[PDB]
Parts: C-alpha cells; structure tokens; sequence
C-alpha cells in the first residue's frame, strides 16, 4: 500500500476536513421530507433557511422562481469549489481541475456551436457553466472564425490534450456537436482514470469505482439512445469510455447491440448493473434507467466517504451537491407546477 | 435497558484509562 | 599506511561528485522542454 | 570466556522484536482506526464490534513485548555467541512475523469494517480472516520462544 | 519520483556493492579481514550509547510531531464548520505528546548509566562496558522507534476521530479506545527499554 | 574446532523461514480479505465458500513454521559451518518460496472471489489455480526439508 | 583441506534454484489467474481450457525443484569450492531462467486468455507462444543439469 | 593520549544542532508564510495574529542555536571521546527534535491560519496545538542540556 | 598452481550467458504475445504468419544456450584465471547482447504486428527490422564464441 496516512495531511489534511464539513451540510432524508412538505417556493426558501444553506436566497426578489433558486444553488456550489481549489496544492489542484474539465467540455461545445452559427463568443460566455469558465483571452474576440477558435482551444485551454482525438479544425464543422462532446468526454474520462490510477493508493481505490460506473453508464445510455438515430454502430462504439468494467467484449457486445433487449442481455453478465436494469421498469410511474443509475452513482459517492486519506472525497462531494441542487430544483418545480404526485422522484442522499 | 457486556466493556475501558493515566500523568 | 584515509577520501569525494553530476544532468535532461506554447501548435 | 561483543546480537534481537512488532501493531491499529472512524458516521452502532482488529494488533504488540522481555532477561554481558545469535534470530522472527500480521490485520480489519457497515453478515468472515492473520504472529511467537529458550 | 529514484539507486548500488564485496571476501579467502569483532569492539561504546540516547529522544519527538500535525490538520479543518472539535479532540494531541514524554524519560534513564572508562584496549574496556554501550544503543532504538510508530498511529487514529466527530458528537468517546490501544505500544517500548538497561553499568 | 559464529547462519535460516513465510501469508490473507470484503456487499452467501484463499495462505505460514521449528531443533552450539549453511539454505528456500506462493495466492484469491461474485462457475478454476500456488510453497518446503535433514 | 565456505555457495545454488523458479511460477500463475477471472465473466465455458498457462507456469517450478533437489543431494561436507561454484551457477541459471520464463508465461497467458474470450482462433497461437516461453525454462534446466552433473 | 579525531563528533553535534533546527524552523516559516499569504488576500486584518507559527519556528531555531553554542563553547583540544560523543548525542537530539517540531508547526500553522480565516474561534485551538508541537523541540533541547553537561 | 576461485567467473559466465539471454527472449516473447493477442481479435487469420517475433526471441535464447553449454563443457577444475575471465566475458557478451536483442525484438514485433493488422505491406518491413535486431544477438554470439574458444 502507498501509506497515504503518513503524508496526505501534510498538504491536503485541512482541505479533507473542510470538504467533510461541507458534506455534513448536505440535506438529509428528514430535510428532504421537510422541503417536500412545503406549499410554495417562498415556503421552500423558508424551510431551506434552517439547513446549511441559510440565507443564500434572502437577498433575491420576493417573487422566487425555479430559475432563480437553481442559479443560486449553482453559484453557492461554484463558490465553495473555487474556495477549495484556491486553497488546494498541486496534486489536489490537478484533481479539482479534472473535476472542472467536465463542464469545460460542455462550455467549449457551446462556444463552437455558437461560432459555427455566427454568434458572438462574448455573448455566448454568460450561458457557460461557471465551474468551466474560459478565463483565457485567446479564445475570446475570435471574430466568429472556427479555425481561430480551434487554435485558441489548442493553445490556451486544458482541452488541447483531448482535442487531439480529432484530426483538424475542419472536424468542428464536419462532425455533429454531440459526437464531438462525447468523444471529448471519452478522452477526458480516460485521462481522469489514468491520473487517478497514477495517484494510486486510497485515491485510486475509492475513485476508480466511480469512474468505472461512469463509463459503464455512458456506454449503456449511449447505446439505448442511439437506436433510432443515424448514429451507426461503428461510430457509436467510438464513444464508449474504456475505463468501465465492460471493456473486454462488453463494449463490443453493446456496439453490436441493436435493441434494448440486447442491451439488457449484455448488462445481465454484471450483477451490479443487472439490478439497475431490472429495476428500470421504464414504464410510466416507476423508476427509469437514468434514475436507477443516479441512485447507484449517489451510493458510490457516499461510499467514497468511508475512505479517509484520498482525494475522491472532493469529487464525491461535488457530485453529491450537484445531485442535491438538482433535487431541490425538482422539489421547487413540483411545488410550482402543483404536481405533488411525482415529488418523491428526488434521489435522497445521506 | 441493561447490557452486561457493554457495562463490562465500559468499566474495563475506564480502569485501563485510569491506570495508564496515572503513569502517563 | 594511510590507505584507509586516502581510500575513504577518494571514494566519498568521487561518489559525491558523481552524484552531483548525475543530479545536475538529470535536472537538465528532465528540464521542462520550454516550448509548451508550441507543443499544441506542432501536434 | 566469551567475546566482548557477544551481547550485541541479543540486544539487537530484543530491540528488533519490540520495534518490528510495534510497527505491525501500530499499522494495524492505525488502519483499523481510520476505517472505524470513517465508517461510524454511517453505522454508529458498529464501533464496539469493529474495535476487534485493533485488539488483534495490540495482541501482536503483546507477542513482541513477551519475546523482548525474554531476551532482555536472559541477556548477560557474557552470553555465548551462540545464545546471542539465538536471541537475535528469535527477535527477528517475532518482530517481522508480527509486522506481517499487523499489516494483514490492518488491511483486513479496515476492509471488513467498511464492508460490515454495508453488509452486517460479513462480521464473522472478517473475524475468521483476522484470526488467520493473527495466527501468523502467533507462529512467530512460537518460533521466537523455541529459539530464545534453546 | 525523482527523489525516490535517487534513494532507490543508492540502495541498489550499495547492496550490489555489498553482495559483490562479500562474494569477493569469501571466495578470495580474505574473510579474516571482514572482522565484525574488530568493528564492534574498536568502535567506542560511547558512540553506541550516545547514539542510543539521541535516537530515544529524537525519534520519539519525531513520532509525536508526525502525529500532532496529522491530527491537528484534521482537527482544524473540521472545526471550520464545527468548532467543538478544537475543544474536545485535544486528547489526541495529548497522547501524541505523551509519546515524547516517554522519550525524554527513557533518555534520562539511559543517560544515567553512562560513565567513562579510561581504557582503550578491548580487554581493558571489558564485556561490562561493551555490553553497556550495546544495550543502551538497543534500548534507545527500541524506545525511539516504538514511540515513533505509536505516535504516527495515534495521529492517524486521531485525525480519523476528529473527522468523525465533526459529523456526530457521540462518536469520539467510542473512537478514543483505538487511541488508547495505539498508545499502549509506546508503553511497551518503554518497558522493554527499561528491561534492557536494567543491568547496564559503564565504568 | 568450528567457528563460534557458525550458528548465525542457521539461526538466520530459521528466522527467515518463519519471517518470509509469514510475510507471504500476510499478503495472501490481506489481499483475499480485501477481495472478500469487496464482494460480500452484494453476495453475502459466498463468504465462507470464498474463505479458501485465506486458508491456503495459512497453510503456507504453517509450512514456514514447520521448517523453522525443524531448524531450531537442529541447532546446536558446535553446529558445523556446513550444517549451518544447510539450515540457512533451507530457511531461505522455504521462506521465499512461501513468499512467492503467498503473493500468487493473494492475487489469485482476490481475482477469484471477485469474479465468483459475478461468475459462479469460476469457483473451481480459482480453486485449481490456488492449488498450483500452494504447490509452489509445497515445493519450497520439500527442498527445505531435504536441505535441513541431510 | 577444502574451504569451509563452499557449502554456502552450494546451498545458495539450491535455494536460488527453488526460490527464483518459485517466484517465476508464482508470477505466471498470478497473472494467468487474473486473466482467467477477467475473461470468465462472459465466457465461462473456457475456464478450464484457459488453465494451460497455470500448468505451464507450474512446470517452471518443477524445473526449479528438480535442480534444487539435485543440488541438495550432491551437497556434502567436502565439496571442492569448484563444485560449489558449479552448483551455485546451476542454481542461478535454472532459477533466473525460470523467473524470466514465468514472466513471459504470465504475460502471454494473460493476454491470450483475454483475447480468446473474444476470438477462439487465438487459442492455438497462445499455446505456441506459451511453448516458446516455456522452452526458456527448459534451457535453464538443461544448463543447470550440465553444470551440476559435471 | 586521546585520538586526534575525538573532537570531530562534538563539532558535528554542534553543526547538527544548528543545521537541523534551522531546516525545521525554515520549513515552519515557509509553510506558515504560505498559509498567511493564501489567507491574507481576503482577511488582511489577521496577518499579525497569524504570524505566531513563524515565531514558534523561530523559537525552534533558537533552541538549536543555544545547544550549538553550548557545544561549540565546550569543545576543547583534548576533548575525550566521552565528551565528544555526549555532544554528538545532544546535537542529534536537538537537531532532529527541532526538525520534527518545525515540520509539525509548519503544517499545523498552514492549516490553522486558513482555518481561523474562515472560523475565528479556531485561533486558540491552533495555538494550543502549536505549543505542543514546539515543546517537542523543547524536549529535544532538554535532553541535549542533560547530555552536553552529563 | 591456479587460484582455487578461478572457476567462479567461468560458472558466472555460463549462468549469465543463459540467464540474460533467457531474460531478453522472455521479454521479446511477452511483448510479441501481447501484440498478437491485441491484433488477433480483428485479424485472426494472421496469427500464424505473425508468430515470427517469438521465433526470433527463441533464436536469441538458443544463442545464449549455445554459449552457456560451450562454457559449461570448457569449464574444468584447473581453469586458469585467464580462461575463467575469457568465459565470464563470453557469457556476459552473449547474455547482454541477447538481452538488448530481445528488447528490440519485443518492441519491433509488437509494433509491427499491430501495424500489419492494419497495413498488410508492413509485414516485410517488420521481418527486415526483426532480422536487423537479430543480428545483434548474432554478433554477441560471435564475440562470446571467439572469447570462449580463444
Ligand atoms: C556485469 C558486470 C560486469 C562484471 C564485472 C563487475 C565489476 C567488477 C570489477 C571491479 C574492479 C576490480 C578489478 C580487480 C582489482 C584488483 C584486485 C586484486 O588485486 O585482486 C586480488 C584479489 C585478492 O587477493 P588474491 O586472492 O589475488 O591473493 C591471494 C589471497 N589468498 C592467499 C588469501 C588467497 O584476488 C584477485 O587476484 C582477484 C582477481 C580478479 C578480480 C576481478 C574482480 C572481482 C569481481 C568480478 C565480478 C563479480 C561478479 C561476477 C558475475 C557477474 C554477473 C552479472
Ligand atoms: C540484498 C539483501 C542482502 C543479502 C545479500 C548481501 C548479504 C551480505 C552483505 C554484507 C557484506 C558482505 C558480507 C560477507 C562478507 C564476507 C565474510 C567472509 O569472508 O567470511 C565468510 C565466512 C568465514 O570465511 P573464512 O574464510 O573465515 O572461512 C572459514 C574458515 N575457517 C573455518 C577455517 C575459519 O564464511 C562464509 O562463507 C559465510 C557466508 C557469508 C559470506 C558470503 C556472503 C554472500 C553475499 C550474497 C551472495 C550470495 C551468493 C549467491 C547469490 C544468490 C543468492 C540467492
Ligand atoms: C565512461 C567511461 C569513463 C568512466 C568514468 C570515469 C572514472 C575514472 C576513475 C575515477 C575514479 C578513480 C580516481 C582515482 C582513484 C585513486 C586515487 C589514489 C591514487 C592511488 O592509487 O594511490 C595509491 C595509494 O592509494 C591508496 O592507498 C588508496 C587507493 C584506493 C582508492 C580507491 C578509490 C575508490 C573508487 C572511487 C570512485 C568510485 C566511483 C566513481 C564513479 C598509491 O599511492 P602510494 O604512495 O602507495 O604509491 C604507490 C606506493 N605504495
Ligand atoms: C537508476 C540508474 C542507476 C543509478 C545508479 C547511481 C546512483 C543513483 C543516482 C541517481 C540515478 C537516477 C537519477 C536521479 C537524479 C537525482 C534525483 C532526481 C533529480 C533531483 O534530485 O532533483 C529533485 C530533488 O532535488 C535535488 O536535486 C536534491 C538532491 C540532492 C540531495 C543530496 C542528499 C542525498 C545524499 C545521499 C545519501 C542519503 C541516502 C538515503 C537512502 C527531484 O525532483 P522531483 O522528483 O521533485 O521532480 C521530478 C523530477 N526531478
Ligand atoms: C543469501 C543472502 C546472504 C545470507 C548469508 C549471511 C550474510 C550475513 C552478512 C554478515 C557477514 C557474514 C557472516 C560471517 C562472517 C563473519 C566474520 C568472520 C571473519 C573473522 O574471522 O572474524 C572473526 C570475528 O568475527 C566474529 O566473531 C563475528 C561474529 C558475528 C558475525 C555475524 C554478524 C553479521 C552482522 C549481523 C547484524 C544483524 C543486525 C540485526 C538488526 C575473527 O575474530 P577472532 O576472535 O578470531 O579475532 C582474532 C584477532 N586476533
Ligand atoms: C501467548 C502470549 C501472549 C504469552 C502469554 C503466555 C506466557 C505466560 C507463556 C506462553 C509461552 C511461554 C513460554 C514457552 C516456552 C518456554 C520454554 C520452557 O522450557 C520454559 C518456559 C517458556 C520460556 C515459556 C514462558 C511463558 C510463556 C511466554
Ligand atoms: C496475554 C498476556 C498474559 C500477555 C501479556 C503479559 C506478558 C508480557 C507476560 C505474562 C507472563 C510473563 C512471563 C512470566 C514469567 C517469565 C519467566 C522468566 O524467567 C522470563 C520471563 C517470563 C517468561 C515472562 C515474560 C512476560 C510474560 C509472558
Ligand atoms: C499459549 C497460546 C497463545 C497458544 C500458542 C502456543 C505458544 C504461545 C507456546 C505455549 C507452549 C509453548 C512451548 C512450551 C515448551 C517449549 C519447549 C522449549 O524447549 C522450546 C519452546 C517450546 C516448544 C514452546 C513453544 C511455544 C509454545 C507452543
Ligand atoms: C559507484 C559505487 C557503486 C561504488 C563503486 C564500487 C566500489 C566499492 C569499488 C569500485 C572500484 C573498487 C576498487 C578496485 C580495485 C581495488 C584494488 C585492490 O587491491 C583493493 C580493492 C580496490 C581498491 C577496489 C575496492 C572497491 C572499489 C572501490
Ligand atoms: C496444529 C499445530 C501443531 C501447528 C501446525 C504445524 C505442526 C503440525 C508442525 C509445526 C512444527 C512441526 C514439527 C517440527 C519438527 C519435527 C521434527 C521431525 O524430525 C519430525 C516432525 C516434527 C515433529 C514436526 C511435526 C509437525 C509440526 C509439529
Ligand atoms: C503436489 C506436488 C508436490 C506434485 C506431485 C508430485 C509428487 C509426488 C512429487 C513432487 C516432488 C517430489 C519429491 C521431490 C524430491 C524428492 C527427494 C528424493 O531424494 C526422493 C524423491 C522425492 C522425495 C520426491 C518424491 C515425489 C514428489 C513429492
Ligand atoms: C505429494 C506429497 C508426497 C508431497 C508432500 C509431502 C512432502 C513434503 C514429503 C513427502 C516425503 C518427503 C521426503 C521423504 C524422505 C526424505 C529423506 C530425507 O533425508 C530428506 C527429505 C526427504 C527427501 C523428504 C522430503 C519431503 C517429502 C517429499
Ligand atoms: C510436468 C513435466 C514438467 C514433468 C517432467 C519433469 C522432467 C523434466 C524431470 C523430472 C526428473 C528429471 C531428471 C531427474 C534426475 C536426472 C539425473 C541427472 O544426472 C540428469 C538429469 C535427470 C535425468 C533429470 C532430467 C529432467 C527430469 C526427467
Ligand atoms: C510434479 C512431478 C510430476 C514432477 C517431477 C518431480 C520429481 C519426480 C523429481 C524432482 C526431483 C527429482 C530428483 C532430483 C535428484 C535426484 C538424484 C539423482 O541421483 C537420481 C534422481 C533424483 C532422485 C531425481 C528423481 C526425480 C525427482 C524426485
Ligand atoms: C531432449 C530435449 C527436449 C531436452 C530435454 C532433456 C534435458 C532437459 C536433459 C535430460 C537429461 C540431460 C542429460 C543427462 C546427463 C548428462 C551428462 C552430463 O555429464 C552432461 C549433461 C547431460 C548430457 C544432460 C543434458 C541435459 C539433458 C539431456
Ligand atoms: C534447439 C536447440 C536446443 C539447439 C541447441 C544448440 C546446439 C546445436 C548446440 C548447443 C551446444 C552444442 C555442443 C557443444 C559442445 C560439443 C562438443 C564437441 O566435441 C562436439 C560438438 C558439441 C556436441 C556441440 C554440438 C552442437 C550443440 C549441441
Ligand atoms: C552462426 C554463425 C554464423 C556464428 C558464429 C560465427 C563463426 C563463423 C565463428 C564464431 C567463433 C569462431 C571460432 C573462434 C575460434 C577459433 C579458434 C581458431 O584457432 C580456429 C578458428 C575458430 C574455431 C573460429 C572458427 C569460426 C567461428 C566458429
Ligand atoms: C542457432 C545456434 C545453433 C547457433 C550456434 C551454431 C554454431 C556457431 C555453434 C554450434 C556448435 C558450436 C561448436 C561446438 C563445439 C566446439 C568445440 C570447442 O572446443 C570450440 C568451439 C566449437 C567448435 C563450437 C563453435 C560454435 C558452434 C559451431
């Protein structure tokens, strides 16, 4: 074993304690029930004020909206993550940067989509996710030139490594943005898994399961969604990350798969995914496959907190708080639309 | 409820703590 | 008669010099290439 | 009479017993404790049951202490080179066997405690594996006693 | 891994040199030169005794500091959102420092057994003085290394305990038992060092 | 008419026989325990069936103990350098063969239990591979006995 | 008459022939078992056909055992230092050649079973590669016999 | 009478008591300054309060300087091996104790400056931990004062 | 007349000749087997045509075996120190030349088989490069035979 116990706290111990303290503030099942019992968005804020969230929503206008609540939750998480990153050192700094690459991918996809449609990049900036902000000025004032934007990404963005999967800037106008996004995400997930493995120790032990499940769920959902589309099997198989546990012949069977029944047969070989697919009834009124995978992801991120001397705590906390913000936004949506029947679809955490 | 095993464990902890504490203090 | 003294002097002096040379050459070889501004332009 | 340096190896035997058995017990207790503390936020009622691997690591420390006391009581400034070597070997045996058993107990106890938080049925399996790892230190103590008494 | 590469290279080179040197000495019939007797004997007992005292104190302090930083980082990090950690979990620091207290106690006990010889010939120095130096060195090694490992172990366990307390107050009282068990190892090392230097007499 | 440092090699043989065998058994037990804990969350019923690797590593440790006690009882004050070297060779042989077998058992048991959670049929194949890994340590024991009872 | 340290190199030859061959066979068995467990998830019927790597890895340990037993039998009190060198060289040759062959068998068998999980026609090629990686241990055994029997 | 090299160990003890204490205090100062710089961008009013860990690292350096000055003023031409090695032991004690205490002070202060920036109440807790970290080096100095004047 | 330790370097020459050649051949076989396993999934009918790198590594091992057996047949009790050094040099030359040749064969064979899975024309280039790597072991054999027969 790497014996991280000896040296982890030299640099990252204070942040380990800090992130665990932050995780202790994620709403529990009782708090989720209390928020569910509300009647209006104002009452939602009122109940939420008793949790760790506090007065994050007191300043904003009395006529609360789901949009306002969602933006405030996003802003709070961005602030906390930015504080942790600012107080992090080299290895944990790279870990947190890898966490942010996920949103930087979507942001660059937005940038290229707007540019190919001749829209100002500066005017596209506000829609980008805060955690993936392109503070670099090389990819700004591009004059709506896709070639200039590709060069800017390559020169002054951490995505230059993932953009070597493509062959040239003509690929931006050639390939569909979804395929670009998913190729970028495959490369990013593979690099993230490699980095975690190189870190080794408790970090690898507690983090590789999460990335592996991410890869497997990406494979499953890409297969299930590309059935009725023009996305050929050959071009689909290029989008499966190789980190998952399906790499030997599992991804191959999925690539050859031509129906949800075949996808389920492939998933059967792995019991962990077998249960998720069995519970994913997919008919109206019961948990869908995406919801089952969300439950499994939350479970894995929670188990990430049973290890101690590892960076996986930060990724798990970021994902758990993302899920919590999604849950609160969903509860606010149910309150606003008066659809109390489905108000229990939120995936609980802790 | 009275749990004899837990009570024995607690008293053993207290005695070990106090006896080692005399020396260490 | 001073074989011990001279042997130790030479052995440890040359070991220190060799280690210093190895460390310096390692730092220069593994030195950052410095054209990170150009790696992504050529590749 | 015997060599002036004979007692060196018996001294190092006692020291090696104590130091390496202490290393093993310390690692076992540290790993098991960092497992127990992390788990207990999730399953607070399992702490007392999960304390067992810590006790096994302490037992490794006890074996090391026993052999070290044997050596330090049987060690005199004029012990034969033969007896000094015997005590060195007994010390190495107990210390390194306890080191291995402590590493094994730390790993097994941490993993089993985390699993028991998730799977209560695994407690007995964990206890079996911990006994099997503790029997290694017991073997080391047996060999150390044979050597030191011989 | 540059520094680890340097350490590994030094280790491999040194032990390859030792292997070939031993093969040479044995095979060339020059074993009589490899006089471990002469080494242990000419080497002054004062070196062994004072290295032992220095190790007894220094390694105990090293373990105490290791554990103190390991657990204080966690205490202070957790206390940003739950300051009660700072007031309650100082006991882990107390244990980590009791390690160093044992270290100084055993340094005193070992140093109390020192005395000059006024001799240089090994036959004049005698078994009593040679064994005294060796046993003081061994006791220093025992106490220092046992205290080092015990301090590191208590620090790891105390960081765990502080992190667990940051989330639920009623857990530290049950997790302190692991700290007590880890502390017992330093006491064992102290007892063994005392037994070693029980019948030790330089002079 | 024999050196008084002759027993040093035999004592190191016994100490190594116990120590290295214990380290291999500890690696096997630790890895197999981690595997059992990981696989027990989902498939609790397989814990006892899957405890086999720990038993095999314990048998490796027992090989080491057997040879160590044989050497310890064969030791003597006037042990010729020849017999001392024989016992050192037997100790190294058993200890390091058991160490290699313990590494093999650790890897194979981890993989086997983790797979048998997924593939029930893999149990017998894992048992066969573990038998081969144990046979390695058995070979080491055979050589150690031949060397130590000349 | 003859140097008293020759038996040390003889027993070093024996213990090396055993230990390094055991380490090579252990690595081969561990890698092959990891591969077998990985591949059997989807293709259980090949669990037994994919055990040839483990048998071919155990053959290396059998080579090492043969040489170790030969050396241990040839050992005696008055072996010339030249005969002790011969035995040490035979042991080193068999042990390290078997260690290399075990590395090669482990890697080849792991890759071969993983591939055969997807392409049945690769089994014969894997068998031939394993034979080519086993003849290395065979050559080591031949050289060890030529040195020892001399 | 006494060896011409007897003063080497005392000189090296003084040099060590200075150098290792200086390294420990330098680490403490560097880590604490990093923490203070990171904190100050948002809480400028806490710089003076948070400069304490730097001062305690300086105190470690002062202990080192004191013991080095004692040994350097005690060195003499006819310094016997007894005094020389007593001073070597004192120097090692002070140097390594100050090194470890400085490491602990640096780490704890870097943690606690940032912590107090967020939570004002953590200042007293940081001070409490730091005083223990410093008295570790103080214990080293105490043993040095016992030894160099034995 | 001749020193009693002359044959040590001759036995080391034989052992090195076999061991390093076997290590090189084993590395070549492992790399080529990994390449073949990777390629065979998509292009299975090329396995037999692609087995060539393993054959080249086997030829390197055969070079090593030839030199080792030659040295073991030219090794006599009254072996002059000059002839012992000649045999040690021949063994090292062939062994390390074969080790380098096996490294080259492994890398080139892996790359060439992976490429030929996509570009059929690359087969002849791979054969040429493998021959160019083989001639390195051939030169090592030449030098070793010259030294041994001198
Ligand atoms: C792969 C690595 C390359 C192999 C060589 C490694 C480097 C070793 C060379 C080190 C430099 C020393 C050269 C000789 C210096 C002069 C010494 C001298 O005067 O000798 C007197 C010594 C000692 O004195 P003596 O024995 O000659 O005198 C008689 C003494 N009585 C009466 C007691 C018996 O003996 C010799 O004459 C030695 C001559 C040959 C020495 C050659 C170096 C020995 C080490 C060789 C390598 C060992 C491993 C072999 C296997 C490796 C396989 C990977
Ligand atoms: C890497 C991990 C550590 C293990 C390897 C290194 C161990 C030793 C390193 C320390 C320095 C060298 C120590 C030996 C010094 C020489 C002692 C001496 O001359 O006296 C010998 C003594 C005495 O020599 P002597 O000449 O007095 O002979 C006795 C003569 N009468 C009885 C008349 C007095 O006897 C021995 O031969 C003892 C064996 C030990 C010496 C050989 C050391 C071996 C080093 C490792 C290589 C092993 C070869 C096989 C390789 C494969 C291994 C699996
Ligand atoms: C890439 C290819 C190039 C390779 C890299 C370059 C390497 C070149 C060699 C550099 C290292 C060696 C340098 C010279 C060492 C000897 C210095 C002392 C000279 C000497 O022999 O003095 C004798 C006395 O020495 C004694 O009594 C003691 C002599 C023994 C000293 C041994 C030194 C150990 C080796 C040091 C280097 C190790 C690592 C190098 C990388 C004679 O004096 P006298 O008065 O007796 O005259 C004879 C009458 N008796
Ligand atoms: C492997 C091939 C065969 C090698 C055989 C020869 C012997 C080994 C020599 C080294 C061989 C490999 C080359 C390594 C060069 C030195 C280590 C890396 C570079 C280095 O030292 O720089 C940084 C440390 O700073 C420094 O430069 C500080 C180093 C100087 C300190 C000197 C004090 C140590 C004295 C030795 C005695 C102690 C013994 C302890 C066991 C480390 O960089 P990084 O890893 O942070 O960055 C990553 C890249 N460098
Ligand atoms: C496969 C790997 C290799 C395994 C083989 C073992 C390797 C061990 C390495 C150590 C060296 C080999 C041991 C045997 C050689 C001992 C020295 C013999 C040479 C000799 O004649 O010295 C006698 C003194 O030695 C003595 O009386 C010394 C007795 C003690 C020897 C053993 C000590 C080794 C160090 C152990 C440290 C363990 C540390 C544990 C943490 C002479 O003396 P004399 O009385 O005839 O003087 C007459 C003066 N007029
Ligand atoms: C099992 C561990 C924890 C120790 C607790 C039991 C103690 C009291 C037992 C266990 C093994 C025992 C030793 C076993 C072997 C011998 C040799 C015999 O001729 C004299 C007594 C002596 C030296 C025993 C002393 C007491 C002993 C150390
Ligand atoms: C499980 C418990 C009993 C173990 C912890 C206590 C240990 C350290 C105690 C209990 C009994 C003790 C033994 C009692 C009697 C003797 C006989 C004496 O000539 C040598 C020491 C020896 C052999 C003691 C060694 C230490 C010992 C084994
Ligand atoms: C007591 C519990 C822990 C069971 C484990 C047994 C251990 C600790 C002890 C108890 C009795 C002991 C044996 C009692 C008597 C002797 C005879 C002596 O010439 C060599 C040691 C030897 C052979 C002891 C070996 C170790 C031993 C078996
Ligand atoms: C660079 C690192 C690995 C150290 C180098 C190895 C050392 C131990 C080797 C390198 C050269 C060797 C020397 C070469 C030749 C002789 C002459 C001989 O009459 C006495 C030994 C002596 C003086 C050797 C002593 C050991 C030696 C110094
Ligand atoms: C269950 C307990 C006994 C531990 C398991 C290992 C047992 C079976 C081992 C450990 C040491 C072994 C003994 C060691 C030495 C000898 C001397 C030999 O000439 C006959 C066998 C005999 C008497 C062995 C019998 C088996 C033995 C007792
Ligand atoms: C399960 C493993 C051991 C393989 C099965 C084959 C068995 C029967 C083989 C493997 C090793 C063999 C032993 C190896 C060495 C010797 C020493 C020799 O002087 C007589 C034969 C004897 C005693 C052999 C008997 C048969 C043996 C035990
Ligand atoms: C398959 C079975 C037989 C293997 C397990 C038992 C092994 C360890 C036993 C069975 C028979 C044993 C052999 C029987 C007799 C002797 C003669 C003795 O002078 C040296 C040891 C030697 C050669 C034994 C070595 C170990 C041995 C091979
Ligand atoms: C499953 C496979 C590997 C088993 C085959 C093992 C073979 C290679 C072994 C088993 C016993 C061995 C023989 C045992 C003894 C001798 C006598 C010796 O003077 C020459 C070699 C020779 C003749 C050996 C040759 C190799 C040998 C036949
Ligand atoms: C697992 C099995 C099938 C593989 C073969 C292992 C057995 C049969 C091997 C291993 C060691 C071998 C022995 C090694 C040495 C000798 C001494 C020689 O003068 C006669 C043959 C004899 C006695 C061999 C007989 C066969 C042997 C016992
Ligand atoms: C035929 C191929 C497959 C090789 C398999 C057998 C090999 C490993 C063994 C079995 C018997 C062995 C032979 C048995 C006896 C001798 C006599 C001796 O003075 C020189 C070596 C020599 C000539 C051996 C060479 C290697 C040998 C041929
Ligand atoms: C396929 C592999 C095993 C081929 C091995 C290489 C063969 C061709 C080599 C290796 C050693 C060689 C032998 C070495 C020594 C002698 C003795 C000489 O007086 C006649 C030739 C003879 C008998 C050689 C014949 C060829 C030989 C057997
Ligand atoms: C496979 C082949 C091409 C590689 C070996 C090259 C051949 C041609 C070389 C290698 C070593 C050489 C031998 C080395 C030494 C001598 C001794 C001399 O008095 C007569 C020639 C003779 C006997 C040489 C003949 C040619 C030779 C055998
Ligand atoms: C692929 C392998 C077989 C290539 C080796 C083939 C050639 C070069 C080998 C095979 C047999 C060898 C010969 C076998 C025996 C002798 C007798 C010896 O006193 C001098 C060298 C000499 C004359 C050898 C020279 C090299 C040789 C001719």
């Amino acid at each position: 074993s790497f014996f991280p116990e000896l040296y982890f706290n030299v640099d990252n111990g204070y942040l380990e304690g800090l992130v665990r303290g932050l995780k202790a503030g994620v709403l529990s099942q009782a708090d989720y029930l209390n928020l569910v019992q509300c009647e209006t968005l104002e009452d939602l804020k009122l109940h939420l004020q008793s949790t760790d969230y506090g007065n994050f929503l007191a300043n904003e206008a009395s006529p609360l909206t789901v949009s306002v609540i969602d933006d405030k939750l996003k802003e709070k998480m961005v602030v906390e993550f930015r504080h942790m990153r600012n107080h992090a050192y080299e290895p944990l700094a790279s870990f947190l940067d890898f966490i942010t690459y996920s949103y930087m991918i979507d942001n660059v996809i937005l940038l290229i989509t707007g540019t190919l449609h001749q829209r100002s990049i500066a005017e596209l900036v506000p829609k980008c996710h805060p955690l993936g902000s392109f503070e670099q000025m090389e990819a700004v004032n591009i004059a709506q030139t896709p070639a200039e934007l590709y060069n800017a990404i390559l020169v002054d963005t951490p995505l230059a490594a993932f953009f070597q999967d493509c062959i040239s800037e003509q690929d931006l106008d050639e390939m569909n943005i979804e395929i670009i996004r998913n190729t970028l995400y495959k490369a990013y997930l593979e690099s993230f898994y490699k980095f975690c493995t190189l870190l080794g120790g408790t970090t690898a032990d507690a983090m590789c399961p999460i990335l592996e499940f991410e890869a497997d769920r990406r494979a499953f959902i890409i297969t299930i969604n590309s059935f009725g589309t023009e996305l050929s099997k050959e071009d689909r198989a290029k989008l499966f990350p190789h980190c998952g546990r399906l790499y030997p012949e599992g991804l191959a069977q999925l690539a050859r798969a031509d129906d949800y029944e075949q996808v389920k047969n492939v998933a059967d070989y792995y019991p962990e995914y077998k249960l998720l697919f069995e519970g994913a009834g997919s008919n109206p009124g019961d948990k869908t496959l995406e919801d089952r995978f969300f439950e499994h992801e939350v479970k894995l991120n929670k188990l990430a907190f049973l290890n101690q001397f590892h960076f996986g705590v930060f990724y798990a906390f970021v994902k758990l708080k993302e899920q919590e913000c999604r849950n609160i936004v969903w509860i606010a949506e149910c309150i606003a639309q008066r659809h109390r029947a489905k108000i229990d679809n939120y995936i609980p955490i802790f | 409820v009275f749990d004899f095993g837990d009570t024995m464990v607690h008293q053993a902890i207290h005695t070990i703590e106090y006896c080692l504490g005399c020396i260490s203090n | 008669l001073e074989y011990s003294v001279v042997f130790n002097l030479v052995l440890w002096i040359m070991t220190g010099l060799a280690l210093a040379v190895i460390i310096t050459s390692y730092n220069i070889w593994n030195m950052d290439p410095g054209y990170d501004s150009i790696i992504y332009r050529m590749t | 009479n015997n060599p002036e340096y004979s007692s060196f190896f018996g001294v190092m035997g006692a020291s090696s017993a104590m130091v390496f058995s202490a290393m093993g017990a310390a690692y076992g207790t540290a790993k098991s404790g960092t497992g127990i503390a992390a788990m207990s936020v999730m399953r607070p009622e399992l702490i007392m049951k999960s304390i067992i691997p810590v006790v096994m690591a302490g037992i490794i420390a006890i074996y090391g202490l026993v052999v070290a006391v044997l050596i330090a009581n049987s060690l005199t400034d004029g012990i034969t080179l033969y007896r000094s070597f015997l005590q060195l070997g007994a010390g190495l045996s107990v210390g390194l066997s306890g080191l291995a058993a402590g590493f094994a107990i730390g790993i097994v106890g941490d993993a089993g405690v985390r699993g028991t938080a998730q799977q209560p049925r695994l407690f007995v399996g964990m206890i079996l594996i911990l006994i099997f790892a503790e029997v290694l230190g017991l073997y080391g103590l047996i060999v150390a006693l044979i050597l030191s008494t011989k | 891994t540059g520094l680890e590469l340097l350490y590994l290279g030094i280790f491999v080179a040194f032990w390859a040199c030792m292997i070939v040197v031993g093969i040479c000495y044995t095979i060339f019939d020059l074993g009589f030169r490899f006089d471990v007797a002469w080494f242990l004997t000419e080497t002054s007992p004062f070196m062994w005794s004072n290295l032992g005292i220095g190790l007894a104190i220094s390694l105990s302090v090293v373990g105490a500091a290791w554990g103190i930083y390991i657990t204080g980082s966690s205490i202070i990090g957790g206390g940003v959102k739950a300051p009660r950690i700072k007031t309650k979990n100082l006991v882990s620091i107390i244990f980590c420092e009791a390690v160093a207290i044992y270290g100084i106690i055993m340094a005193i006990v070992i140093s109390n057994m020192a005395e000059p010889f006024s001799a240089t010939d090994p036959k004049a120095i005698g078994h009593r003085n040679y064994h005294a130096g060796y046993s003081m060195f061994g006791a220093g090694l025992t106490v220092g290394l046992s205290n080092l490992f015990c301090g590191v172990c208590v620090g790891i366990v105390g960081s765990g305990a502080a992190l667990a307390d940051a989330q639920n107050p009623s857990l530290f009282v049950k997790i302190l038992i692991v700290e007590i068990f880890g502390s017992a190892i330093g006491l064992f090392g102290v007892i063994v060092a005392i037994l070693q230097t029980s019948r030790v007499k330089m002079g």
